[PDB]
């Protein structure tokens, strides 16, 4: 049970932000994400001294330096392995990855898995531009095949693969996706991402007008459909539907949402099911070696 | 005057190989007698040859020993894979009649014992208790202590009902009467039972298990890997019940990691693993060091390069275990030689880990994973726990702050006024990221100089021998301690100038007392299991004493004995 | 007589800093004179500051220079970031009056020289061209070549249309004679122009991706990673041409995983990274020591220890390029100079892993990975090329076969009667698992005697200086080897006795010319960029020198000066 | 384009059977995939010169000791990285991974995305035993809950992974499943994997009776339940409703393929269009960095 919601009142979101100047170029989607991030902590009244946020390297992954509460900066792709361990040893934390398509879905893909199926109770913010910007340039695994970059100067030899489609199929349980342009969406997507308890994915297209010069601002409001209203969130087959892009048209909102235990309740269920407690007589253990 | 005597039993494993030993040494112990045993499994799970040696003595044992004095074959392969030390002199147990191998001339000077095991499970209907039969007949020859030994098999055949015991009793004493009916010519007997101490059995990959409970262990993340997996296995068993967690990651870098993370989070945290997670550990390590977070890894070390000889005997990862991270990223880096040491120096590496917020690593080995010892046994209370130095909430937190022994006060996360960042990029006291030159240079001499000044703090390089100036000194680390130890019995009890040290702490090395040492022998001589001489390879980079490599690498340990002929060719 | 000649130029990226020094760069080698360069781009992709500085001679050069001769400030901002090298003796060019402020006391015997870059920018309607103005007074101020100059602006401008390129031309005449309109009062002149040499220029990187291709590259497999990410674009550009192929990994155990399976399907691979992407990659390279599979890996060394500072200039990942693998497991390390060895030596570095079925590992830095050079046009059939032993199809093939060099002929798959496996399990002749001593230690001499014959084939260690004995050696390696290289200029100008020796083979090392070289110089001094003083420790490992070490750390090269003064302190 | 198909004449399985003895425990299910392996090959007239199997680690993994062929037993997870490089380089040839569950999904998790997705012209047969059995008897994320192992004595604390579902998502272009006790099954679906231009992964049930008690060979053939032949295997939809298991049944037959341009396709296109060939004058390449 995070214990970092509802312990302030009255906040607002420039209240979680840090001293750091934010560093992005203008224009750059992920300005709209750090307001989302400051909407969302404002409106949960969130003790930011019980909220860890951890990433890995990337021009998104910088985004935990403007936001104010713990943090951890990591190695690149192991944000959410490293969250996963502070997570386990502390479930009253709030914890949060945040991290772009290549960190997340390149040199960190083999970890994704793990944390979906395990439902570690966490949220992962993906900033999706398509494209590695702090490297200045070369494609990622969501970049389309038409884009030129600067180690496919002749195009990128394979499809993009689909993140939503992943984490629904990965056992994530809650999966939303938003644009970066509509900072309101992010701020009510990723703060219902923060109040569930379980694996938290949201997926939110970010411009990098720096070095991604196909998927703009015009090209990802283009891009986007809301989620009617009727689409039924507990229906995963649905929500596999929606990720593949029904007409050509990413979907924004709430994919799937389903309550399922997550991995921290099955740890303690285990220790429960011992009796365990830190007192534990330790001669007990050492007895059980005698000849 | 010999006190130990070595038992080798050798078959087809699944008949109860190992647990004939285990039986045999549970036995002994129960009799007030030390115990120091090895095995090896099948070389393939679906079974094949199994070997167990049991060693005991009324005094301390430290290695296995040269060779067995009595060896025990269930079949005619176990014959075969030992036929070359089957020697005159030795005792030695067969299948007969009604085995499944004729054998071949047993040299003259040998005392041959037929034991039909196989054919009298047989006529009891019941084959799998060939190994009872073996047991009757062993304790009957060989002054193994029937009362203990039943008592062992009670403890075990008891949950079965008395049948099922009454049953295996009387396997056991139609092996006794077998063994009875020879007329005894060898003069092996083990040592007349003593006073039973307070002492416990345990394996040294159970015992690093037990030594992280001790140490306060509260997250642990691993993935199974040979010889290493042990280690997770009894965690998993016991942690729970002491209000911890055990993880199993999907591999090497995501148990680091998450070992990482739960420190950070303020948990005391640690992994196992062999020579191929290790590598695959080298940048999170980096992360350690440069973050002051602390680590601890056990390396349970394997034969090596690559894939390798996973389940020889092998001290082979010492290279990567000190020089393994890029940049100049120093780990502290400890050794064990026996089962006492798996568990207080893995209590050890925990309080380092947490008095020097660094990367911790603990070098065990794949012979030492599996043997098993009398050990006296451990009372929680007698394990010194370090804690992580914390923030006392004055001021300004800043997690890097410079003070004066270089270690920065920690503070977890949810500690108010604390909020902070922890990096593995080079920063400055706030941890902000700082790529100016003078920081870099006082950042490298905050980290150096902390993880140095355990040289200050942790001492763990015993000597022994001579007290005035000696012809040979030994300097050896890892289980290879205890062959030497036996070896420096046998040298001293001749009178030869001879003196051993033992370290326990391979980096950052205490130069000065290795240069004291070596400036009272004439020579130094370095034995250790690997092919480049990999501790010698330090020696002379960072003292002034010019060793002598005596480097093997063919999956074995060394025996005592090879020790003592070295010695001796170096001294006339 | 001074020769050279360097002018830094500093400003906010964007106004073409980077793009005027490649300008007098390239115009420099146009007029026959040797050029080294060097450049830091912002510090944040958005921009903001930006230097770049170019040396021009009629000399070979050999690195940056102590500090400039001529600084040019863009803005205030540039002019604070520099203000303490404008020293006496110094020309100081800035955008004044009309710029963005206002310079406090030049000091006295500094030669100022205000040229208004920005006003007549804005004059011309085209505040973009600024860079232009400051290019003609720097031309007229101090002799850079007005005709080749504006031959390297039409190159670029010409194909934007008559108007454009006249309109930079205009540009560059009116701060031509804004220039000619102040009183030279400072003695820096470029070198007077001289007839073109055959050359061409080149960065680092570039080079690294040049010399896999003339070394007969066909597969590379990369991920992206600061500063090595220009091999890759490099050669996703030029490879596709000459029949090959470059795959992006997801990450770097993908890419030297591949560069394994390639190099196993018979063709020449290599990867290229920095010291994260290194460690990862471990256990990768101990498989293809294991397996002898053939593979190159160019790591261009970054600040450490961990994420450390990814733009700054050291040279820390010698204990990981040699150590880094678990066991017993060597590889062969290169440490390149100069761009031209960036060429040569990954040249040098394929043909080493063909002849050797070995990791071959070149360590470069990020430094050299964006300095640019005029060096000799490179001729593609002047290169040596050695291919893999491979089967000559008689007799019957094992693919680890014992031979008299301990190379073990190679077949791809395909070649009849040469079916096999490479495998990282310990093995025999035919590549089956074997777990015997006899065979571990016979293959161990075979995989070592191998790697270890380099020394037999590959010398790349200049010496140079007096022929006698010296005052004082220097030993060092990688792109500090240019530094010394111009310090020894002055030193022996001054009558010193000293001699440097370039060790570009670092591992395995040639222990006997090492001590031939020690033994003729009363010191040896050992400067390096990394904080253990890393080749001072195998120095120190395996040969008879006892160094001095010179460390440095603070993401900084030497300067000549530095080296000079080092050695001057121990001459007595 | 694979050119070992069909060049031999009256080729029987014990053709392609090496010499080194087949060590595996008695009745577990990598024997049938394995004699699968042998009647494909055999079927298809293979010249095993042209054929290459590479695998990890695992007792899934000590297949290709067994075939007598091109092979490399590499490292733990890096199997199918390797045979990208080798298919790459080498396009002529027939390549086959073959490894376990955890080989496969857990180390090897990260590196099996971006195969499926790139659509290497390769196989990749994983024996799915619920379980690691060369390190004697740990979880695996095809594991069930309520198993207990050596690492897990209080049962699994997550749910298991659906790797048929994992590789449609990922973008296999022929993805089938069969059980090891129907040889014949097996046969046919891996000889139409190697016979299929593009990633194509089969998932074999295997028991291990050595430490899997509760994946028995009885709760496999219950477990399964053949695809109907009315299904279109043209229907990644489709094939996503039978990957996620109908009525709790594990689907067998081929559950999609199709046809799509491989990466050595796309990789040749690259050099195709830029006139690219091994004989290419190099110094054009030089005369690019003149002054
Ligand atoms: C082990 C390792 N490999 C490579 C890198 C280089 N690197 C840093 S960020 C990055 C990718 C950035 O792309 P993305 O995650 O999409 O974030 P973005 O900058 O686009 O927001 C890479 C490849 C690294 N830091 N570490
Ligand atoms: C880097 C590394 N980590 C861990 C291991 C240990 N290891 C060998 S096989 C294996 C898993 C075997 O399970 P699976 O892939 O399902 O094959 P199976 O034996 O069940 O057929 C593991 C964890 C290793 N060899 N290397
Ligand atoms: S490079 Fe791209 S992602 Fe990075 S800050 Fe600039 S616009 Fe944003
Ligand atoms: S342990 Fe299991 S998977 Fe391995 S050979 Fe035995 S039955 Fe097969
Ligand atoms: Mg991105
Ligand atoms: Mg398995």
């Amino acid at each position: 049970t995070v214990e970092a919601f509802h312990k302030m009142e009255n906040m607002k979101p420039k209240d979680y932000k840090s001293e750091v100047p934010t560093t992005w170029c203008p224009g750059c989607g992920h300005f709209g994400i750090l307001n989302g991030v400051y909407r969302a902590m404002a409106e949960l009244g969130i003790d930011s001294t019980k909220f860890a946020a951890i990433s890995g390297i990337g021009c998104s992954s910088r985004m935990p330096y403007f936001v104010d509460s713990y943090k951890m900066h990591t190695l690149h792709g192991r944000a959410g392995a490293v969250a996963t361990g502070t997570q386990v040893a502390r479930p009253d934390l709030c914890v949060v990855v945040a991290g772009g398509d290549g960190d997340g879905f390149s040199i960190g893909g083999g970890h994704m898995p793990h944390m979906a199926r395990k439902n570690v109770n966490m949220t992962y913010v993906l900033m999706d531009n398509g494209i590695y910007g702090l490297t200045k340039g070369q494609y990622s695994p969501t970049s389309r095949p038409e884009m030129t970059a600067y180690t496919t100067p002749y195009g990128g030899p394979e499809n993009p693969m689909n993140p939503l489609l992943y984490m629904l199929t990965y056992g994530a349980t809650y999966v939303a996706q938003a644009f970066a342009g509509k900072p309101k969406d992010c701020a009510e997507l990723i703060k219902g991402a923060m109040e569930h308890e379980g694996f938290a994915y949201v997926n939110i297209f970010s411009q990098c007008p720096t070095f991604n010069k196909i998927d703009t601002v015009d090209f990802y409001r283009d891009l986007v459909e809301p989620i009617p209203e009727d689409h039924d969130t507990s229906d995963l087959g649905a929500a596999m539907e929606l990720a593949r892009r029904p007409g050509g048209k990413a979907p924004t909102g709430l994919l799937y949402k389903t309550s399922a235990p997550t991995l921290d309740q099955n740890l303690a269920k285990i220790r429960e099911r011992l009796g365990g407690h830190v007192g534990y007589d330790k001669n007990k253990i050492i007895a059980l070696a005698k000849p | 005057e010999k006190k130990d005597l070595i038992i080798r039993v050798a078959g087809e494993g699944g008949e109860g190989i190992i647990s004939s030993g285990d039986f045999i040494a549970a036995a002994c112990a129960r009799a007030g007698l030390e115990v120091y045993t090895f095995k090896t499994f099948p070389a393939e799970i679906k079974g094949g040859y199994a070997m167990y040696q049991v060693r005991a003595s009324s005094e301390k044992l430290y290695c296995q020993g040269d060779t067995f004095d009595v060896f025990c074959a269930f079949n005619g392969e176990a014959y075969e894979q030992n036929k070359d030390k089957i020697k005159p002199g030795t005792a030695f147990v067969y299948d007969y009649p009604g085995g499944d191998f004729e054998p071949d001339e047993i040299p003259e000077g040998v005392f041959a014992y037929p034991i039909p095991m196989s054919q009298t499970a047989k006529e009891m209907k019941s084959y799998r208790s060939k190994n009872m039969v073996a047991l009757g007949a062993l304790s009957e020859l060989f002054n193994i202590s029937e009362n203990t030994l039943k008592e062992v098999l009670s403890d075990k055949f008891g949950k079965k009902g008395e049948e099922v015991l009454a049953f295996n009793l009387e396997a056991f004493d139609k092996g006794k009467a077998l063994a009875k009916a020879l007329t005894k010519a060898d003069p092996f007997r083990v040592a007349d039972p003593q006073e039973p101490k307070d002492v416990i059995i345990m394996a040294g990959n159970d015992a690093v298990g037990l030594g992280g409970i001790l140490g306060g262990l509260e997250f642990f993340s691993a993935y199974p890997i040979t010889p290493a997996t042990e280690v997770a296995k009894y965690v998993a068993t016991h942690l729970p019940k002491c209000g911890g967690d055990l993880v199993q990651a999907e591999d090497e870098i995501a148990s680091i990691a998450q070992v990482l993370g739960a420190s950070y989070a303020g948990k005391k945290s640690m992994t196992a693993t062999s020579g191929p997670g290790l590598a695959l550990m080298s940048e999170m390590l980096g992360m350690a060091h440069m973050s002051e977070t602390p680590c601890l890894v056990v390396d349970v070390q394997r034969g090596g390069p690559s894939t390798g000889l996973p389940t020889k005997h092998e001290q082979s990862d010492l290279f990567l275990a000190i020089h393994g991270g890029h940049g100049d990223s120093p780990r502290i880096v400890l050794s064990v030689e026996d089962v006492k040491d798996c568990i207080s120096m893995t209590v050890d590496g925990l309080n380092l880990a947490e008095k020097y917020q660094a990367p911790v690593i603990v070098l065990s080995d794949g012979s030492l994973a599996f043997s098993t010892q009398t050990i006296p046994r451990p009372k929680p209370e007698d394990f010194t726990i370090i804690n992580r130095k914390t923030w006392d909430g004055q001021g300004t937190y800043k997690r890097y702050e410079l003070t004066e022994d270089n270690i920065s006060p920690m503070a977890a996360p949810g500690t108010p006024n604390a909020k902070h960042i922890a990096t593995g990029l080079e920063h400055g006291e706030t941890g902000a990221p700082n790529y100016s030159p003078a920081n870099h240079e006082l950042m490298h001499r905050k980290r150096f100089n902390k993880q140095n000044s355990v040289l200050d703090f942790y001492k763990n390089m015993e000597v022994e021998g001579v007290e005035g100036e000696a012809d040979v000194g030994i300097i050896t680390w890892g289980s290879t301690i205890g062959v030497v130890r036996e070896a420096m019995q046998r040298l001293t009890a001749e009178g030869l100038k001879v003196k051993a040290m033992y370290p326990k702490l391979l980096w950052p090395m205490p130069v000065a007392d290795y240069d004291a040492f070596g400036a009272t022998c004439k020579k130094v001589i370095v034995p250790e299991v690997n092919f480049q001489g990999q501790l010698s390879h330090f020696i002379r980079a960072e003292t002034s004493i010019k060793p002598i490599p005596y480097t093997i690498c063919g999956g074995l340990p060394f025996t005592p004995e090879m020790i003592v002929n070295r010695v001796k060719e170096e001294i006339q």
